[PDB]
């Protein structure tokens, strides 16, 4: 039902975007508004498949009183079993509980999801921040360190990428003559494209060159380590291998794989 | 001793705990390489270049199999089929659809370069302030105070080992803003003052080593009637 | 909810922010900045109010015979902000421009659904039910080309947004490290003047 | 449509990171701290109000 007040003599209606929302029944003179039917996304939430081989599935932004049936598009099958509303959508197959935990699986609105012992199952809960703690304050009172503890952390920075090379003419047109001519009417946008990419190249050189090379010299260890107790033989390079690199360096590119 | 003293801590500190500080070091960098072995997910960042360099790659020799609406995906079976005055029509669409799918490549590489750059401005920051020398910014050479960093190579892309130092085992004291003595204020020159219960002592903030006040670790510029929170002990000479 | 476009919430609530920017607040004032480089040591206020001015060449006992006027000035002109923040109506162009930028093109995007680019009608079911299947396809072309160049536009125009705010984010991240949970002596980093607290 | 490759997985993809850059934006603006402190029942800071 609509409550808009129609002109006498004017039958449709249109919005911002210009669609139609209201409608003149002709036989009956009555205003209706027209909305469009329900839609979203539907995601799966899983852990592993070397975990187990549960889902759970998430309807977004559909408040799921009024969809126990529709069809997927990208046929109609429904789960049924626990089903939990959220304000990112409608969550089936997985349990809210009133417990906190980090957060594992984002969902929503402050919402995750976890693979649990409970059986285990997949459970959905709200995210906790941290663990709470007060310190106490006092206009008399402090705390003073009587210990110290020496950490060692690790950063990890991409610095280039790869360097590539396109030709036109295999790419397009192979090695057809024809096709060569129907394209040379086209313009110049070939000799843009090698610019950019001759650019992107140079680049990508030019970064390494400005990252690594810091120094003039090439300054040499001595040959016997010893430097007050401390221990550097992991990350100083190691002759007996013929790549001459550290230990740790040799598993940075033994872990990275093409 | 340098490096401790650049935060705050005498060297004294240092030349008193040296074998503990050693061991202490070395356990923390032998931990390094089980704790990147262990995780699977620790080298993502290096991994993605590969990934999508070589997705991108993949998807645009893949384009070369579509129609775009055409008889025939192959030159060959046009040229071989029709003729001179007809295949234009044909040859068209692919010549259109292959353009398109050249520039969308060359565009999303740029875009692509642009956060490469980016990254690299920033490793070779860190480079000159984190390893050249020590740094204050808080944050920003790792998570504590700045002692020495280390760098090592890997595919595509560089990796810091930050030292750092952190405070432990601390306790509560009771504290003064300054001493009064013979109608004359004190304050510390480096440090606070600190009682245990019965006695007053005068310490370094980071590090608990307590002392007996004297004159040449205070100065007095004042009155005793202007401070709030004052006590009045006795200073040594 | 227009036509195939959807628009997906945050993770993080707004009152889940307000949380942590409180947990920011209270350790700042009853810690100082020991609590961002290990364990949170309490210390009375003033005091690590005197560091701070140490910390600019300026000798504790100036703040110790200066206390009720330095609180007076401070509590002043905390007391402006919100006067000075509620009276310029431009102050806040920054965070409006996001929303702003967001919805224009959101609109264009769903403007364009009403182009023709050449064709007989600019609604599929009209000619579904006016023409034949071996015509329709003439028109159907031009209309889905024009679709496919809309779109391209629009997520072009994204992403080459999307880098500027991952800039802007890194700079905030920056600025929260750094003026926030220690002293800075930067010059013009962290306000103008000599930087005390934030 | 269906002839004319694969656009739409591409930009499904470059949404779909672009959202996830905008969560990891503020995950790493805010989340600086590990607990959550709580300011003391009194509030008497030398004289300063907050
Ligand atoms: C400061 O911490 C260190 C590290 O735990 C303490 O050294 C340890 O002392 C215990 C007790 O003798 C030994 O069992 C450990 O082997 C020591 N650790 C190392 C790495 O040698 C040290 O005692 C602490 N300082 C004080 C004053 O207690
Ligand atoms: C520095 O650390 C390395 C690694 O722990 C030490 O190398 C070890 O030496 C012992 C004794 O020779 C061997 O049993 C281990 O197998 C070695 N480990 C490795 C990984 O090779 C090295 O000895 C230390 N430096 C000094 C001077 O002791
Ligand atoms: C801190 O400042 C606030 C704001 O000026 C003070 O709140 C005022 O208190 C007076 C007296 O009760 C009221 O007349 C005002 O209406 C209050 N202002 C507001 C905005 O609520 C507060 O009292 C100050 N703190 C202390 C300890 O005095
Ligand atoms: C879902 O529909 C029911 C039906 O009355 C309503 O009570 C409820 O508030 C709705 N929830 C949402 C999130 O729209
Ligand atoms: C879960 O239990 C807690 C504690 O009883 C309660 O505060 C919370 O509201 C509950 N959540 C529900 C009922 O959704
Ligand atoms: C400040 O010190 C006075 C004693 O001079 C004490 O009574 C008061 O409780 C202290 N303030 C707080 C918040 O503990
Ligand atoms: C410092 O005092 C507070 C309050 O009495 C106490 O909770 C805390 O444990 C004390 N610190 C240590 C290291 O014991
Ligand atoms: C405080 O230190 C003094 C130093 O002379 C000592 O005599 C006294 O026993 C100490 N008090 C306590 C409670 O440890
Ligand atoms: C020393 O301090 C006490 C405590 O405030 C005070 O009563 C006394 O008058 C002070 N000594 C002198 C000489 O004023």
């Amino acid at each position: 039902e609509s409550n808009k007040k129609f002109l006498p003599f004017q039958q449709f209606g249109r919005d911002i975007a210009d669609t139609t929302d209201a409608v003149r029944d002709p036989q009956t003179l009555e205003i209706l508004d027209i909305t469009p039917c329900s839609f979203g996304g539907v995601s799966v939430i899983t852990p592993g498949t070397n975990t187990s081989n549960q889902v759970a599935v998430l309807y977004q932004g559909v408040n799921c009183t009024e969809v126990p049936v529709a069809i997927h598009a990208d046929r109609v099958y429904s789960t049924g079993s626990n089903v939990f509303q959220t304000r990112a959508g409608c969550l089936i197959g997985a349990e809210y509980v009133n417990n906190s935990y980090e957060c594992d699986i984002p969902i929503g609105a402050g919402i995750c999801a976890s693979y649990q012992t409970q059986s285990q199952s997949i459970i959905a809960y709200t995210m906790s921040l941290g663990a709470e703690n007060s310190v106490a304050y006092s206009n008399n009172s402090i705390a003073i360190p009587t210990n110290f503890t020496i950490s060692v952390t690790t950063e990890i920075l991409p610095v280039s990428m790869t360097k590539t090379s396109v030709d036109c003419t295999m790419y397009i047109c192979g090695d057809s003559t024809e096709c060569s001519n129907l394209l040379l009417q086209y313009g110049s946008f070939c000799t843009q494209l090698k610019r950019a990419l001759t650019g992107i190249a140079v680049e990508q050189d030019k970064n390494t060159q400005e990252v690594f090379a810091q120094v003039k010299q090439i300054y040499k260890t001595p040959p016997i380590k010893y430097f007050g107790g401390f221990n550097f033989s992991q990350i100083l390079p190691d002759p007996s291998k013929p790549s001459k690199r550290s230990p740790i360096e040799d598993l940075l590119f033994n872990k990275v794989t093409l | 001793a340098y490096r401790f003293n650049g935060i705050g801590v005498t060297q004294n500190v240092l030349y008193e705990n040296q074998k503990l500080i050693a061991n202490q070091f070395n356990s923390a960098i032998g931990k390094i390489q089980d704790s990147l072995s262990s995780t699977p997910s620790a080298l993502g960042k290096l991994q993605d270049v590969v990934n999508h360099n070589a997705q991108a790659l993949n998807t645009l020799v893949k384009q070369l199999s579509s129609k775009f609406g055409a008889i025939s995906s192959v030159l060959n079976d046009i040229l071989s089929r029709l003729d001179p005055p007809e295949a234009e029509v044909q040859i068209d669409r692919l010549i259109t659809g292959r353009l398109q799918s050249l520039q969308t490549y060359v565009t999303q590489q740029l875009i692509r370069a642009a956060e490469i750059r980016a990254s690299a401005n920033l490793a070779a920051t860190k480079m000159s302030e984190c390893v050249l020398g020590q740094s204050k910014r808080v944050d920003f050479c790792g998570k504590g105070y700045h002692l020495m960093s280390f760098p090592q190579s890997a595919p595509h892309g560089v990796v810091f080992l930050h030292v750092t130092y952190v405070p432990a085992q601390e306790k509560n004291f009771t504290t003064a803003p300054a001493i009064c003595h013979d109608g004359k204020a004190h304050f510390p020159r480096e440090g606070v003052f600190v009682s245990n219960g019965t006695h007053w002592f005068v310490t370094q903030r980071n590090f608990y080593e307590p002392q007996i006040i004297t004159t040449d670790n205070t100065f007095v510029s004042g009155n005793c009637d202007v401070v709030i929170g004052i006590v009045n002990n006795t200073v040594y000479d | 909810k227009f036509n195939g476009l959807t628009v997906l919430p945050p993770l993080l609530t707004d009152e889940m922010i307000a949380q942590y920017t409180s947990a920011l607040l209270a350790g700042t004032i009853t810690s100082g900045w020991t609590f961002g480089a290990g364990p949170a040591l309490q210390i009375p206020f003033p005091m690590q109010m005197a560091y701070r001015f140490n910390g600019i060449g300026v000798t504790q006992n100036v703040l110790y015979e200066n206390q009720k006027l330095i609180a007076n000035q401070f509590n002043s002109a905390i007391g402006k902000i919100q006067d000075s923040l509620s009276s310029t109506p431009s102050a806040l162009g920054k965070l409006q421009d996001v929303v702003n930028h967001n919805a224009q093109a959101l609109n264009t995007l769903v403007k364009q659904l009403s182009s023709k680019f050449g064709a007989i009608s600019s609604v599929l079911n009209d000619i579904l039910s006016r023409l034949d299947p071996p015509e329709a396809e003439v028109q159907i072309d031009r209309l889905i080309t024009g679709r496919l160049q809309s779109l391209q536009t629009y997520v072009t125009q994204q992403l080459i947004r999307a880098a500027e705010i991952r800039a802007s984010a890194n700079l905030a991240a920056t600025k929260m490290s750094e003026c926030v949970l220690g002293q800075s002596k930067r010059v013009d980093f962290c306000g103008k003047g000599y930087h005390l607290m934030s």
